[PDB]
RNA sequence: GAGCCGGUAGCGGGCGUGGAUCCCUGGAUGUCCGAAUGGGGGAACCCGGCCGGCGGGAACGCCGGUCACCGCGCGCGCGGGGGGAACCUGGGGAACUGAAACAUCUCAGUACCCAGAGGAGAGGAAAGAGAAAUCGACUCCCUGAGUAGCGGCGAGCGAAAGGGGACCAGCCUAAACCGUCCGGCUUGUCCGGGCGGGGUCGUGGGGCCCUCGGACCGAAUCCCCAGCCUAGCCGAAGCUGUUGGGAAGCAGCGCCAGAGAGGGUGAAAGCCCCGUAGGCGAAAGGUGGGGGGAUAGGUGAGGGUACCCGAGUACCCCGUGGUUCGUGGAGCCAUGGGGGAAUCUGGGCGGACCACCGCCUAAGGCUAAGUACUCCGGGUGACCGAUAGCGCACCAGUA
RNA sequence: CGAAUGCCGGCAUGAGUAACGAUAAAGAGGGUGAGAAUCCCUCUCGCCGUAAGCCCAAGGGUUCCUACGCAAUGGUCGUCAGCGUAGGGUUAGGCGGGACCUAAGGUGAAGCCGAAAGGCGUAGCCGAAGGGCAGCCGGUUAAUAUUCCGGCCCUUCCCGCA
RNA sequence: CCUCUAAGCACAACCUGCGGGAACCCGUACCGCAAACCGACACAGGUGGGCGGGUGCAAGAGCACUCAGGCGCGCGGGAGA
């Protein structure tokens, strides 16, 4: 229920649509709409724990680029990383994006 | 910004128009708010005064009232005829009031 | 820049300030936003005296008006120095 | 005041120094809150001098200001 | 270029050709509050740290300087914060009402809220349109057209192509490959991150590899100028007599006119005043889309090679949104959930699907003008003329 | 325009009518003044007195004092006033509030949450009529005083000596 | 406020006694059960805290009379349905 720090998705709005009645293609009169009402579609977020520069850094990421994250990871090895703390080595990843 | 005057105070003037219209005399004075002016002896009026320290006896004082600067008219010391303004620019290279009628100049 | 000139701006013109020249306190019409250690000073560097005392208050600017606009006097604050045994600020003695 | 005499006083002014400035101005100063008693009690009948100084104490800050904005 | 100290006279005193008041551009000063930011705070109030100065100054107080938070970049630097009448784009988003009830539908993604931007904003250089075997970025207006279509096919909704106009312009990157600096351990022909080169397209192009050939284009960034803006200046030609409080009226005799628009003057003035036609004008700030000059930037051909050609993306299904499309035969564009590729022998498209034939070349970005509004200044009205015209012609967002 | 219980304003009728705001109450004399039941002084009478008297706090904001005024406000009159004009008046190391503290609550390093706006949140900060802190008596002015004066006490901080 | 120690400091520092000096910003007027605050009014309404004397009534902040202090309530005069 919130954003993706690696896909910048974000909840999307959406309508709930409530049909009645048998389709034509069943050989019927046809579908009715009987109540449209928004809703709001989140994305899977879900957290990931890693540990980088023997810190722990976690996001709050869809479970659609949690692949991604490793990613970060393993891409952040050549770069100076020690000392930091957590922020910093979040943001430090997020600019390999 | 500025009034135009092509009169000042305190040149030789022609009351062209009112009830004095052809009197002549110098100007007392320049008014460009009210774009006025004073002649001397000219739209004499009688004005009421207290009793007043300054104005003991009471009584009524004559005195020169204003008139609209387009009644007035200034007179060419050269040819002594009451005449249009121009200007002329001089190599100075200052402009200065000239006569029409004749090319003098009016201060 | 800023005066002890500039703190102190007129005398207190009545029968209640001239009353304390015995007792060798002179009111002044000071500057608001002056101090009592900021008029002290200001009043022996440019009266030659030793203030041993001040009482300041405030004095609140007057509704006034033109029959049809209503507006106020400015707010003023005065001071009351005292000054040591002996010495005198003249200039208000004048009387 | 009259222009020349104010001319006069910022050929003279700029030829001083801050510290003669200030000192300069921290007497005009004086000079005033003598005036402003003078009036308050009705013996300024010359009012105008006031006028005058404020503006001289203001040309004089002033010219104080020039050379200290280096 | 002769008067001035505002609307505002008076009392009381000054100034101005030794060029004032006034007008325009630059500068200085600019208390306190306000994003308000040293700290607090019941806005304009209150209380501090540091460095330096004043006072007789250690305590007390005043003066000058500095001290909030955030992002980005190797404690210090550049940036942000808030305001703006509507106009613009994005994130959200009703209802009365219409359907002569009403739920899908409409009103309408309008009103409104929020974030953002700017003098404009958005959009924009085809993975387009769609049947011409053609068009050639985008934006806006006309037209196409209330056509095609959409719709409890009820009320109602409502395109696009093409054509005629305004404006006109096209570019930088990512990946293969060469080199270089750094750091990781699992020691190199390594992997990873910076920078530089190279490269950017659809008659497909680009790299590497041989081979042949070795100046004209030119900015949207920079510079100089004309032009324009913010004060201004020159500006043709009438006297008299007469009634009258006043002439500009009636009479006589004249004149100017690249000026007989209008407004003033004691009434009705081409020639009295301010002006009008026609011309002049900027030391300094601003602008400068037009002129000239620079610079970053631009460019050949066959041959083979099959390295690269923008990823949780294309693609399939599930749930929606946009389009004229309300599940309809439902494609196209967008995406919240699941599964999940390829690099030109690739892939998306041409209204489910298959084939033939064709168009295009997504998953990075930038881009002038033509377009919209009117707090502001100016011109102009078969617009109002103090119950009208803005709520205010006057001290009104006031009492 | 003749009507919309129309809109703005002006002016009539009811009408010299009800009423003039507690049934605690008034009478005479002297003065003032153009003008007096209505103002000042004096005597007599009545009225509140767990108040209708005296202090403090909220709130109001110059209404307090004095001089000169009565067109308008005063439910009459007015020479009076909380009204018109001008001048004067509020003085703190100790009384109250701050540079001291915490309460509910408010905000809010860290941290969490939300399409935006924003919503939470230990510490810390803000927050009082609670805590804590050193002035008592009297005199003075037309108008201020636990503030000025007088006498007698006390607090905190800086420096210096022991 | 007292007390306990830690770094640090133990020529400083703090406690007690005396001495000289220093001691800032805002508020202070006036109304305040009301003609000045809330009620469109000089409105018989509402508004927190303290003092609130004397005598008698069993007591009392009740009741009646009264001190100090303050008032007769901002239209009057007659008439006697
Ligand atoms: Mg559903
Ligand atoms: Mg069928
Ligand atoms: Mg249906
Ligand atoms: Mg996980
Ligand atoms: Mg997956
Ligand atoms: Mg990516
Ligand atoms: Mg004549
Ligand atoms: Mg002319
Ligand atoms: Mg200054
Ligand atoms: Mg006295
Ligand atoms: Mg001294
Ligand atoms: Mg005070
Ligand atoms: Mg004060
Ligand atoms: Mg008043
Ligand atoms: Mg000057
Ligand atoms: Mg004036
Ligand atoms: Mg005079
Ligand atoms: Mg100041
Ligand atoms: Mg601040
Ligand atoms: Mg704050
Ligand atoms: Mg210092
Ligand atoms: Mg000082
Ligand atoms: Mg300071
Ligand atoms: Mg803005
Ligand atoms: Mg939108
Ligand atoms: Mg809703
Ligand atoms: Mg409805
Ligand atoms: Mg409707
Ligand atoms: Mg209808
Ligand atoms: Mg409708
Ligand atoms: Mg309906
Ligand atoms: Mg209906
Ligand atoms: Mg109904
Ligand atoms: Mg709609
Ligand atoms: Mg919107
Ligand atoms: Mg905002
Ligand atoms: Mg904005
Ligand atoms: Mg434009
Ligand atoms: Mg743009
Ligand atoms: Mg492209
Ligand atoms: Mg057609
Ligand atoms: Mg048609
Ligand atoms: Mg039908
Ligand atoms: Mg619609
Ligand atoms: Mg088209
Ligand atoms: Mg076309
Ligand atoms: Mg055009
Ligand atoms: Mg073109
Ligand atoms: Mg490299
Ligand atoms: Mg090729
Ligand atoms: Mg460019
Ligand atoms: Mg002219
Ligand atoms: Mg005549
Ligand atoms: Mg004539
Ligand atoms: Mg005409
Ligand atoms: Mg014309
Ligand atoms: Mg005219
Ligand atoms: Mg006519
Ligand atoms: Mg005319
Ligand atoms: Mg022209
Ligand atoms: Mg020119
Ligand atoms: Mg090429
Ligand atoms: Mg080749
Ligand atoms: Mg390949
Ligand atoms: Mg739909
Ligand atoms: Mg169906
Ligand atoms: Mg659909
Ligand atoms: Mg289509
Ligand atoms: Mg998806
Ligand atoms: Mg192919
Ligand atoms: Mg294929
Ligand atoms: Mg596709
Ligand atoms: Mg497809
Ligand atoms: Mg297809
Ligand atoms: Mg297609
Ligand atoms: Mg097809
Ligand atoms: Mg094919
Ligand atoms: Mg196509
Ligand atoms: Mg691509
Ligand atoms: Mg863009
Ligand atoms: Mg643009
Ligand atoms: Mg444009
Ligand atoms: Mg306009
Ligand atoms: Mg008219
Ligand atoms: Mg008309
Ligand atoms: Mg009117
Ligand atoms: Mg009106
Ligand atoms: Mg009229
Ligand atoms: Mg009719
Ligand atoms: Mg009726
Ligand atoms: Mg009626
Ligand atoms: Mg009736
Ligand atoms: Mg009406
Ligand atoms: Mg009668
Ligand atoms: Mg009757
Ligand atoms: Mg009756
Ligand atoms: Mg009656
Ligand atoms: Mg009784
Ligand atoms: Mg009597
Ligand atoms: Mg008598
Ligand atoms: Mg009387
Ligand atoms: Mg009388
Ligand atoms: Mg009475
Ligand atoms: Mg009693
Ligand atoms: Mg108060
Ligand atoms: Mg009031
Ligand atoms: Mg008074
Ligand atoms: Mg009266
Ligand atoms: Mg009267
Ligand atoms: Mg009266
Ligand atoms: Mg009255
Ligand atoms: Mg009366
Ligand atoms: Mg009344
Ligand atoms: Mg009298
Ligand atoms: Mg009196
Ligand atoms: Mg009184
Ligand atoms: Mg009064
Ligand atoms: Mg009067
Ligand atoms: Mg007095
Ligand atoms: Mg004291
Ligand atoms: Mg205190
Ligand atoms: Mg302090
Ligand atoms: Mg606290
Ligand atoms: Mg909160
Ligand atoms: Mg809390
Ligand atoms: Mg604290
Ligand atoms: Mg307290
Ligand atoms: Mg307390
Ligand atoms: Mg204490
Ligand atoms: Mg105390
Ligand atoms: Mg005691
Ligand atoms: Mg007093
Ligand atoms: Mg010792
Ligand atoms: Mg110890
Ligand atoms: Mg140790
Ligand atoms: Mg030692
Ligand atoms: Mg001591
Ligand atoms: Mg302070
Ligand atoms: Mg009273
Ligand atoms: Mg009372
Ligand atoms: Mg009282
Ligand atoms: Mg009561
Ligand atoms: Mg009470
Ligand atoms: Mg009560
Ligand atoms: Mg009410
Ligand atoms: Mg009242
Ligand atoms: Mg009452
Ligand atoms: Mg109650
Ligand atoms: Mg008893
Ligand atoms: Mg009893
Ligand atoms: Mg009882
Ligand atoms: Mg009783
Ligand atoms: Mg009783
Ligand atoms: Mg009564
Ligand atoms: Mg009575
Ligand atoms: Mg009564
Ligand atoms: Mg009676
Ligand atoms: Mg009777
Ligand atoms: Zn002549």
């Amino acid at each position: 229920s919130k954003v993706c720090e690696i896909s910048g998705k974000r909840p999307i709005v959406a309508n709930s649509i409530q049909r009645r009645g048998k389709a034509k293609r069943e050989g019927g009169v046809g579908k009715k709409t009987t109540g449209i009402s928004k809703r709001r579609q989140y994305p899977n977020l879900q957290k990931v724990r890693v540990r980088v520069a023997g810190q722990e850094i976690t996001f709050r990421v869809a479970a659609s680029h949690i692949p991604k994250v490793y990613e970060l990871v393993e891409r952040a090895k050549g770069l100076k990383l020690e000392g930091l703390s957590p922020k910093e080595i979040k943001k430090e990843l997020l600019k390999l994006l | 910004m500025r009034v135009k005057m092509h009169v000042k105070k305190g040149d030789t003037v022609l009351v062209a128009s009112g009830k004095y219209k052809g009197r002549v005399g110098k100007v007392k004075e320049v008014l460009p708010k009210k774009y006025a002016v004073i002649v001397e002896g000219v739209n004499i009026v009688k004005k009421a005064v207290r009793v007043s320290p300054k104005y003991p006896q009471g009584g009524f004082i004559e005195k020169e009232a204003p008139l609209h600067a387009s009644k007035v008219r200034p007179i060419c010391p050269a040819c002594g005829k009451p005449t249009r303004v121009r200007k002329k620019f001089l190599e100075n290279g200052k402009k200065i009031r000239v006569c029409a009628k004749c090319g003098g100049a009016l201060d | 820049m800023k005066t002890a000139y500039d703190v102190i701006l007129a005398p207190v013109l009545s029968e209640k300030a001239y009353a304390g020249f015995a007792e060798g306190k002179y009111t002044f019409w000071v500057h608001p936003k002056a101090t009592k250690t900021e008029i002290k000073n200001a009043v022996e560097t440019a009266f030659k005296v030793k203030v041993v005392k001040v009482n300041t208050l405030h004095v609140r600017g007057k509704k006034k008006r033109l029959g049809r606009y209503l507006g106020k006097r400015p707010d003023r604050k005065k001071a009351i120095v005292q000054v040591a045994p002996g010495q005198k600020i003249e200039a208000l003695e004048g009387l | 005041m009259k222009l020349s005499e104010v001319r006069k006083q910022l050929e003279e002014a700029r030829k001083l120094s801050p510290v003669e400035l200030e000192k300069l101005v921290r007497e005009k100063k004086r000079e005033l809150m003598e005036l402003r008693f003078q009036a308050s009690i009705g013996q300024l009948s010359q009012n105008h001098k006031i006028r005058d100084l404020k503006r001289q104490i203001a040309r004089l800050l002033t010219v104080l200001n020039e050379k200290r904005r280096q």
